[PDB]
């Protein structure tokens, strides 16, 4: 029953300052260890550190001590991770993960939080626009929007089997665009209402789009 | 700081095939190891802890062993929802430092893509541009040759399918409305060895 929700995807130019948090429940927070991990774009996993939240006790991996700024607050169950000023290698995903230990104890990370996609750009957030894919299989096409990530979800998640979201492309104009497919039976085609639910967290923008035949 | 390696980096293996990894630490840490299994699109999982013991939820196929500086981790019989990213990690001394990871693909059967084609919305067009997308579905290998013929294309790709253990394509030919309106017909040809003969999903302007 113990569930990590980390904060929304963040979007901030190469200097400023930033706050991600990811909120605890399920267990006592104050006993156990909490984690950062990070995964730079195509990459595997790095070790930042740890806080015990009971006494904000941290330790650091030497590759980002003095980089960055490992927090809790025990009287809202969240933890924090802090920049001064980014840099653009600091774009990348944050994975929040509660240490668990196992009877010099046994630590291991047995619970992850859904992550946090930060993007260090000096280019300006734009939300998505989004166009049918009138159809049998039928989509949506989400197209010019910056940074990712956007998530596409279908009738609000109760239709998944047959859906295929496709990694975003990088056009020409330095925007990013995507499309979410899924596969219905033929026959449901004037039957069945199928809406797309596409979320853009870095413009704060969500929309639902409702695909219709030709 | 403790460097691992795993090995091997990349390997793909058929449904029910025995399978391990290795992981190997630059000093001794005992049985001071985890591994970790990442989906893509997802957040990490705890498979092993200790070196050999299995966490809770995780199936039985699942299971690790080794001490001092080579472990490994062995999956009796491989799933389709098993091709994915693992990671080994040492909780001997901080910083905790991962492994560089080892990708699990699957192989399966040849299977041909079902291909559609979607013109571009009359909403679309009157923004200014026309996407036209060509759609291969749940085939496999992941090679295979999209061209767009009229008589500035890109394309995605998904990752290996966890319950079928296919692919998906997708391949958007852009123009602007100015362009589009010059032509008739469109249409993407796909060729796959799956397809004894290339496929060609067409459509005229106006329905």
């Amino acid at each position: 029953q113990v569930q990590l929700v980390q904060s929304g995807a963040e979007v901030k130019k190469p200097g400023e300052s930033l706050k991600i948090s990811c909120k605890v429940s399920g267990y006592n927070f104050a006993s156990e260890w909490i984690g950062w991990v990070r995964q730079m774009p195509g990459k595997g996993l790095e070790w930042m550190g740890i806080i015990y939240p009971g006494d904000s006790d941290t330790k650091y991996s030497p590759s980002f001590q003095g980089q960055v700024i490992i927090s809790a607050d025990k009287s809202i169950n969240t933890a924090y991770l802090q920049w001064s000023s980014l840099k653009a290698s600091d774009t990348a995903i944050y994975y929040c993960a509660r240490q668990n230990h196992y009877g010099a104890y046994y630590y291991a990370m047995d619970v992850w939080g859904q992550g946090t996609t930060v993007t260090v750009s000096s280019a300006s957030t734009k939300g998505p626009s989004v166009f049918p894919l009138a159809p049998a299989a039928l989509g949506c096409l989400v197209k010019d929007y910056f940074p990712e990530p956007v998530t596409v979800s279908w009738n609000s998640g109760a239709l998944t089997s047959g859906v295929h979201t496709f990694p975003a492309v990088l056009q020409s104009s330095g925007l990013y665009s995507l499309s979410s497919v899924v596969t219905v039976p033929s026959s449901s085609l004037g039957t069945q209402t199928y809406i797309c639910n596409v979320n853009h967290k870095p413009s704060n923008t969500k929309v639902d789009k409702k695909v219709e035949p030709k | 700081d403790i460097q691992l390696t795993q090995s091997p980096s990349s390997l793909s293996a058929s449904v029910g095939d025995r399978v391990t990894i290795t992981c190997r630490a630059s000093q001794s840490i005992g049985s001071y190891l985890n591994w970790y299994q990442q989906k893509p699109g997802k957040a990490p999982k705890l498979l092993i802890y200790a070196a050999s013991t299995l966490q809770s939820g995780v199936p039985s196929r699942f299971s690790g062993s080794g001490s001092g500086t080579d472990f490994t981790l062995t999956i009796s019989s491989l799933q389709p929802e098993d091709s994915a990213t693992y990671y080994c990690q040492q909780s001997y001394s901080t910083p905790f430092t991962f492994g560089p990871g080892t990708k699990v693909d699957i192989r399966r059967t040849v299977a041909a893509p079902s291909v559609f084609i979607f013109p571009p919305s009359d909403e679309q067009l009157k923004s200014g541009t026309a996407s036209v997308v060509c759609l291969l579905n749940n085939f496999y290998p992941r090679e295979a040759k999209v061209q767009w013929k009229v008589d500035n294309s890109q394309e995605s790709v998904t990752e290996q399918d966890s319950k079928d253990s296919t692919y998906s394509l997708s391949s958007t030919l852009t123009l602007s409305k100015a362009d589009y309106e010059k032509h008739k017909v469109y249409a993407c040809e796909v060729t796959h060895q799956g397809l004894s003969s290339p496929v060609t999903k067409s459509f005229n302007r106006g329905e």
